[PDB]
């Protein structure tokens, strides 16, 4: 008997929300880190502040 | 192109299926026995188990130990070998003013100690005897298992009235007090034929779950493992429900049984009864009901006017 | 006659072992280890 | 001092969820309250549509 | 029991085939064919009376 | 493979696909004509978060009663429709590039996703078998079950919330339509719109020039003996407004129509006076339509349906429920909202009803093939084709789900629908064993749709009369039966 | 909006802490011990200490 | 003639239950080899820095160094 | 788009346009829209055109 959830990752994806909530997560994460810790922290003109 | 003398036959049939199936069925496996299934019951015990096989285990009242003995308290684990029988015995509710010990033979019992069992010396053995329990000695209770009353499903009555008719035939040989209605007989005779054969088909469909689920307990008879989705697969229908009930991703249950059978709400151990005898489907015929409304819709020089079609039905068959 | 790929007593004698596991048998097991050559006991005051 | 740290620690995860969620509550799910009461239908076996007129 | 004590005796035997109880199972579907059969018997001895009353 | 004997008759298939699309274009005309001129204006409306269309049947499934069409056309009308819909990978290299030919290799190996014209077959019948035994009814035999665990989750609801949500009324019914594969037993239809207590009581206001009025049986049989009488319009309307205005009166005396008191819904009262403008006791404005005597009481020509379906209603679906919806059906499905996917289902009921007034007008199911029941029914997805029923079978599931589908709720056609699609396989070769009874038979009598069903109360259902034992009933089935013995 | 439910056994709180007094009573069981080889060292007054006999 | 509601097993009826469990029990078999790894990479580990260091340990990651 | 009974769904009550004389003329002019994409529309209700059923072409088709 069919199941997306032993036959296809994408429609069981699709259909619930609770397995958007780590991805969108992990995009958030990602994108607070680009636009706020990268330049700051992790650029080379701005590394000596870890002194 | 199917007689109704053949139906029984096919009752028979299956009968004789699910017969064979419920024989094995009715087996079930019990507590199993094993003790190296629990060896850690007596391993977690709160005092070391004390392997006795020389001494004497002997009661005397509370105060102070005899130097030597090794006490016995509620809760102690005892190796030992009781008429041949390598056994663990656990102390439960030694009696108040009094307490147990183990005595070995260096150690001299005191005064007002009642020896409950003794070892015999046998330093040179190997392989030692250990005890032997007297009737009297020990009270071994066994028990008592009453099996009780097998669970039967109610017969439903069916009443046969013309087997007295059948019976006046063969005395004879009119027969009946009546005029039957060849029309509505076979009518009636038609429906429930259909109605029968319909259902030896349903119960022909749910006797196969019974022989898959026979199928596998012929092995788990045997002492085989069964996964748990393997055991699924024996139950197919469950199996796709519960397949999809994990697609949609919803774990809970309990509400749902207590709403289709509301015999079970509040019941939180509804899961382990069987209460299909408490609620059975009525027996109660629906066309009573239905010939009830007609009745009171219609005059009564309708009722006497059918009475006038039949009749006149008769003679147009007479003629 | 079984449709599908029937799998050995023993074989599932050996899985056995792996999946009843309980979370004690790992916590404890697993930390008592950690706890002494962690962070905290010998590791931590090696490196420190 | 396991004890006191394990129940200390446990007392302030179950503050934090409880309070995590009774926060979910009074904050963003009071805005999704739809009652609806059940209102008893009559017409099961018969529905009026566009050729009942036209 | 013993005069002053009670326990629990547990015997230490490797059990090497499952220990079976006969815990009859209920089920409705023989009945359900005890019935079919007698309702086709009240049908049957009915076309048996039926065919005698109609050709005798 | 399929890729090269497709390549090797997409040469000849171009041509037939000019064709079939002039033919679609011919007919759309003919269609479309007659609609702009005999159907209703179906307003289009938005949903009750007001961001998206909604659809239901009763206002835009529409049936050209008197359609001088053969059914087989109609059929071809709707098979070309979803060839064009198959066509649409044509389009992919016109976006994409002259690397956009994988796509159409994909199309090209499966003959499922392919329109008629790469069919050797010839006849439509013939044709939509041939797809539907290879592609349609696996695909459908996949989406079925789990459509149907959609359904139930829909109406009992998540995390264990049952005892909120579910009625303990249509309990039983519940179990007969969902959980029939269980006992093997037949449905009953009746049982299935049962499901419709969920949701509230269906109602039609006729908007007047006074006041909207409530719809009845009584004014609607007197409004079709005015309509059967054949009278001029001087009296055919001032009949009507009698009928109307009787109505009218009738409904002010029981409190009102019932949409006044049902959440969501309502009329308005009339307007205040705010402030300085109150003139003393009269805090209120009448409308303009109260100086017009209730003698003048005359339709609008215009209706509103108010289908009250608190939770059949396809907004509150979802957006997977909708989807599997479709993809059961054999629909389009994929990347658009829940309107479209609505509409898509609301056409597919359009066309099944105008297949059965074609059918019925054709002389019923009898007068068609077997081949053509067959088809029929796959189209309105009762039989998969790994059964082989009877004809009888075939009769009475189509007049089933005819009257099913007369009463304009997806939901319970669904309902209905998932439970010829619950299959199971056995682990074992032996099992399931060779039966012994014949194969299921039916007749169109069997099938009672003539008569009302009450619902069974929890946990003790009753057993199936059969329509013949009721009283009156060789009068009643009378037309079954010279249909059935011809 | 006025549902009417009725209480809910299992939201009640009448398990949690005879549960919990429970586990501390089978810790407290094994705490059993004999008469024989027993010693503590008690305070100054006579009294028993709080981690010694635990 | 067989018996309805039964058919033969196919692709999309996905794997058996006995491929289910086996599905089941890989992490916890991957648990006794990664526990014990993940001991040894804490183990067998080494700071990055000192106060003495001149140097730390550098990853170019796409070799663009 | 034109007909204010539809472009006063997320406000209005249905019952309000189902009352005859609730909303007069010149308020029911005053509701509709007034903008250039309303007025051709209004000068398209008389313009032959190629209607399809309101979904994915009709949205493609633009
Ligand atoms: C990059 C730049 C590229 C520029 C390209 C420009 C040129 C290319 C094309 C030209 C454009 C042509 C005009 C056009 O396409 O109109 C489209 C479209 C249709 O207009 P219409 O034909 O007049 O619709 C009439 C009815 O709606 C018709 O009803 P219907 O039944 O036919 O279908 C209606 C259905 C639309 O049907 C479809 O169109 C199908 C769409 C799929 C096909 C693609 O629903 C809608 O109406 C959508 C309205 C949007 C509001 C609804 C709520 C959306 C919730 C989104 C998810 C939740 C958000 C995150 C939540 C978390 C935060 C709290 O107009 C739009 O509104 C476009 C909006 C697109 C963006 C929506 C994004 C929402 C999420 C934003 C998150 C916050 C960030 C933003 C701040
Ligand atoms: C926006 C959406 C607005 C309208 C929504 C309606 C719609 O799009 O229908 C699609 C439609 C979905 O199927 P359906 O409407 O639910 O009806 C299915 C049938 O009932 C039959 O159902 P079935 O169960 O028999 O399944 C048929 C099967 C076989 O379907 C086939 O007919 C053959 C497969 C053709 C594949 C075409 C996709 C190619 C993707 C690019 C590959 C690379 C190209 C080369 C390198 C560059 O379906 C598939 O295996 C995959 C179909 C979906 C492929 C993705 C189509 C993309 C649509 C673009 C909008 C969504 C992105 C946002 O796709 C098709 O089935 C036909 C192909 C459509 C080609 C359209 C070409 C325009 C693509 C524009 C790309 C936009 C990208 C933007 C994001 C980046
Ligand atoms: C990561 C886990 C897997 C990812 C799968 C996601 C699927 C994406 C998708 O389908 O979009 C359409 C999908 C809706 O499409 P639909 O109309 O319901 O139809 C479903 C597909 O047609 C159903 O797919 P299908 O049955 O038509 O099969 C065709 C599909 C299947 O192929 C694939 O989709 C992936 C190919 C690799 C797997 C192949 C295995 C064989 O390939 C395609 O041609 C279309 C895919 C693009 O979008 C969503 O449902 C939303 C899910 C993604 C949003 C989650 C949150 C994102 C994170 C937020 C960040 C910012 C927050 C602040
Ligand atoms: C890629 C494929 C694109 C082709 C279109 C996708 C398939 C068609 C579709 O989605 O229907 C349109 C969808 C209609 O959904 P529906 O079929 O009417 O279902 C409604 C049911 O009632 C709903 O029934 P349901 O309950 O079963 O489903 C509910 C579902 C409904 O959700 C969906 O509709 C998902 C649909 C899948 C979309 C695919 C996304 C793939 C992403 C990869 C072009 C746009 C250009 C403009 C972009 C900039 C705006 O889930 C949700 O409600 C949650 C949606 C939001 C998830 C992400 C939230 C992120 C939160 C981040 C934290 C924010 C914190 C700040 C807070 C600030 C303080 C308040 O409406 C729209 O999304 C806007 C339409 C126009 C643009 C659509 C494409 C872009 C936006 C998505
Ligand atoms: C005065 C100052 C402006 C006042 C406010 C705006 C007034 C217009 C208005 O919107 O009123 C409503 C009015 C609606 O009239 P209505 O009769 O009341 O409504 C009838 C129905 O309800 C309509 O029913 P319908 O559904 O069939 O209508 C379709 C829908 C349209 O169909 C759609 O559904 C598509 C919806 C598009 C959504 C907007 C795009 C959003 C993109 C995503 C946003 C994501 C968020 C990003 C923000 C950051 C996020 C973190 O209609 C509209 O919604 C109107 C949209 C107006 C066009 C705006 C385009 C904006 C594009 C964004 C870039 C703008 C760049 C600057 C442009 C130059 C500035 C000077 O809109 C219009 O009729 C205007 C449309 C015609 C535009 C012509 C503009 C003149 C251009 C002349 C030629 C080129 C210039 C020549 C040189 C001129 C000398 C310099
Ligand atoms: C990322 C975007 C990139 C874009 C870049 C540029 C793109 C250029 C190419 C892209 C072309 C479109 C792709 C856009 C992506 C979106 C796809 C999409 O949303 O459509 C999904 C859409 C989903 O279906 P649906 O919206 O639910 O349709 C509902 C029905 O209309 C049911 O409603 P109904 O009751 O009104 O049914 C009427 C019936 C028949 O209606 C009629 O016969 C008359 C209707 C009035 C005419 C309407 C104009 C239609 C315009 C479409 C193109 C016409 C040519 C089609 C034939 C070309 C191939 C032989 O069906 C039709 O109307 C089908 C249209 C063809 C009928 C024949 C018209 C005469 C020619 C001195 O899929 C289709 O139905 C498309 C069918 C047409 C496929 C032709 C593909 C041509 C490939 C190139 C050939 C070389
Ligand atoms: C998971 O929950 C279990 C946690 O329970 C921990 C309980 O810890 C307290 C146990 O410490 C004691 C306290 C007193 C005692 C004995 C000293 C009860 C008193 C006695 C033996 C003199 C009667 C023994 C152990």
């Amino acid at each position: 008997v069919y199941t997306n959830w032993q036959s296809s990752y994408t429609r069981l994806f699709v259909s619930k929300p609770w397995m958007w909530h780590p991805l969108a997560w992990m995009t958030l994460s990602v994108g607070i880190w680009w636009k706020f810790g990268k330049e700051s922290l992790c650029n080379e003109r701005s590394f000596y502040i870890h002194t | 192109d199917v007689p109704i003398e053949k139906i029984p036959e096919h009752a028979n049939v299956l009968l004789k299926k699910i017969d064979a199936c419920l024989e094995i069925l009715s087996k079930d496996i019990g507590e199993v026995t094993d003790a190296e299934a629990h060896e850690m019951y007596f391993e977690t015990s709160k005092f070391q188990i004390l392997h006795i096989y020389t001494g004497c285990v002997a009661s005397f009242p509370e105060g102070d130990v005899p130097p030597g003995a090794v006490e016995c308290l509620p809760g102690q684990v005892i190796r030992t070998k009781v008429n041949g029988e390598d056994v663990m015995l656990e102390i439960d509710e030694v009696d108040p003013g009094y307490q147990v010990c183990w005595f070995k033979p260096d150690v001299p019992l005191p005064e007002n100690a009642e020896i409950l069992w003794s070892y015999p010396y046998e330093p040179t053995a190997a392989l030692p005897t250990g005890t032997t329990w007297e009737e009297g000695q020990a009270n071994v209770l066994i028990p008592a298992e009453p099996t009780p009353e097998a669970a039967v499903w109610p017969p439903t009555p069916v009443t046969n009235v013309y087997a007295p008719m059948a019976e006046k035939l063969a005395l004879k040989s009119p027969p009946l007090p009546f005029t039957p209605d060849v029309l509505q007989l076979q009518l009636e005779h038609n429906v429930l034929k259909g109605e029968l054969i319909d259902r030896l088909r349903a119960l022909e469909y749910t006797i196969v779950t019974e022989q898959l689920q026979a199928r596998l307990h012929e092995r788990r008879l045997r002492g085989d493992v069964i996964d748990e989705w393997e055991e699924l697969d024996y139950h197919p229908l469950v199996r796709d429900d519960t397949y999809l009930a994990i697609d949609f991703g919803d774990p809970t249950f309990g509400r749902y049984i207590w709403k289709l059978f509301p015999h079970t709400d509040g019941d939180e151990e509804c899961m382990f009864k069987d209460t299909r005898l408490d609620v059975l489907p009525p027996q109660v015929n629906p066309l009573n009901a239905i010939l009830a409304q007609h009745t009171a819709q219609t005059p009564v020089h309708r009722s006497l006017e059918k009475r006038l079609w039949t009749e006149v039905r008769a003679t147009a068959v007479s003629e | 006659a079984p449709l599908y790929p029937v799998l050995s007593q023993a074989s599932l004698y050996k899985r056995h072992f792996f999946k009843n596991i309980k979370l004690f048998h790992v916590v404890f097991y697993v930390g008592a280890p950690c706890v002494t050559f962690g962070t905290a006991a010998w590791s931590g005051s090696n490196r420190n | 001092l396991y004890l006191i740290v394990i129940f200390y620690l446990g007392i302030q995860i179950y503050v934090y969820i409880s309070f995590s969620l009774s926060f979910l509550h009074s904050t963003i799910l009071l805005f999704l309250v739809n009652y609806i009461p059940h209102y008893n239908n009559k017409s099961i076996f018969n529905t009026f549509t566009n050729k009942s007129i036209y | 029991l013993m005069n002053g004590l009670k326990m629990r005796m547990f015997s230490l035997a490797r059990q090497q085939a499952p220990k079976i109880v006969h815990k009859p199972v209920l089920s409705p579907i023989p009945e359900h064919l005890r019935l079919v059969k007698n309702v086709a018997q009240v049908q049957i001895d009915m076309l048996k009376l039926l065919n005698a009353q109609a050709a005798k | 493979t399929a890729v090269v004997k497709n390549l090797a008759k997409l040469p000849a298939a171009t041509s037939q696909i000019l064709t079939n699309v002039s033919k679609l274009q011919t007919f759309h005309g003919l269609l479309e004509e007659r609609r702009d001129k005999y159907a209703p204006l179906a307003y289009h409306t938005y949903d009750n978060l007001k961001q998206k269309t909604t659809w239901h049947p009763i206002a835009h499934a529409w049936v050209d009663e008197g359609l001088p069409v053969s059914k087989k056309e109609y059929n071809e009308y709707c098979w070309l429709k979803k060839d064009m819909q198959r066509l649409l990978p044509l389009a992919s290299p016109f976006v994409f590039g002259i690397y956009g030919i994988l796509p159409l290799a994909v199309w090209l190996s499966n003959d499922g996703y392919l329109p008629s014209a790469f069919s050797s077959k010839k006849d439509i019948v013939s044709k939509k078998l041939e797809w539907y035994s290879s592609y349609g009814d696996d695909l459908r035999q996949q989406v079925g079950p789990m459509l149907q665990h959609r359904l139930k989750r829909h109406l009992r609801g998540t995390l264990n919330n049952e005892h909120r949500l579910m009625l303990d009324e249509v309990t039983e019914s519940y179990k007969e339509i969902f959980y029939s594969h269980y006992t093997g037993q037949l449905r009953d239809v009746r049982k299935c719109a049962h499901l419709r207590l969920y949701d509230g009581t269906s109602t039609v206001l006729l908007l007047t020039n006074k006041e909207p009025v409530e719809l009845t049986s009584e004014l609607l049989q007197k409004w079709n003996a005015i309509k059967a009488a054949k009278l001029s319009p001087e009296e055919e309307k001032k009949a009507r407004n009698e009928a109307l205005i009787e109505a009218y009166k009738e409904q002010e005396l029981h409190g009102g129509p019932h949409v006044k008191h049902m959440q969501g819904y309502g009329i308005p009262a009339d307007t205040p006076l705010l402030g300085e403008n109150a003139k003393g006791d009269q805090y209120t404005q009448p409308p303009e339509s109260a100086s017009i005597p209730l003698e003048q009481l005359e339709w609008t020509g215009d209706t509103v349906f108010i289908p009250a379906e608190y939770r059949t209603e396809m907004e509150d679906w979802g957006r997977e429920l909708t989807k599997l919806a479709n993809q059961f059906l054999l629909l389009p499905w994929r990347f658009v909202s829940n309107a479209w996917n609505q509409r898509r289902l609301v056409s597919w009921f359009e066309e099944i009803l105008q297949e059965d007034a074609l059918i019925a007008k054709e002389g019923g199911v009898q007068a068609l093939s077997d081949d053509e029941l067959k088809v029929a029914l796959l189209d309105r997805a009762v039989i998969r084709c790994d059964e082989e029923l009877t004809r009888g079978d075939m009769e009475a599931r189509y007049k089933e789900i005819s009257w099913l589908m007369s009463l304009r709720n997806p939901f319970i056609v669904l309902a209905w629908q998932t439970g010829y699609y619950r299959s199971t396989y056995s682990p074992e070769d032996d099992l399931p064993e060779a039966s012994i009874l014949p194969k299921l038979n039916r007749t169109v009598l069997d099938v009672d749709v003539h008569n009302e069903l009450a619902p069974d109360h929890p946990e003790k259902p009753l057993p199936r009369v059969h329509p013949a034992l009721y009283p009156n009933s060789h009068l009643a089935l009378a037309k079954e039966v010279a249909v059935l013995a011809k | 909006a006025a549902p009417a439910e009725k209480p809910d056994p299992a939201l009640d709180a009448t398990k949690a802490l005879p549960k919990a007094l429970e586990e501390v009573e089978f810790f407290q069981s094994y705490a059993v011990r004999r008469k024989t080889g027993f010693h503590l060292f008690n305070r100054a007054t006579g009294s028993p200490t709080i981690v010694g006999p635990m | 003639v067989p018996v309805a509601n039964f058919r033969p097993k196919k692709p999309w009826d996905g794997p058996w239950g006995i491929q289910i469990s086996q599905k089941k029990d890989r992490p916890f078999i991957a648990m006794w080899i990664l526990f014990p790894l993940l001991l040894v990479d804490h183990l067998t580990r080494e700071y990055y820095a000192y106060w003495h260091s001149s140097k730390v340990p550098v990853t170019d990651v796409f070799g663009d160094f | 788009k034109i007909d204010p009974y539809v472009t006063s769904e997320v406000r209005v009550q249905r019952g309000a346009w189902w009352r005859s004389g609730y909303f007069t003329k010149e308020e029911v002019e005053m509701m509709t829209p007034k903008g250039p994409i309303a007025r051709y529309y209004k000068f398209l209700l008389g313009v032959r055109r190629f209607p399809l059923k309101h979904g994915a072409l009709s949205w493609a088709c633009g």
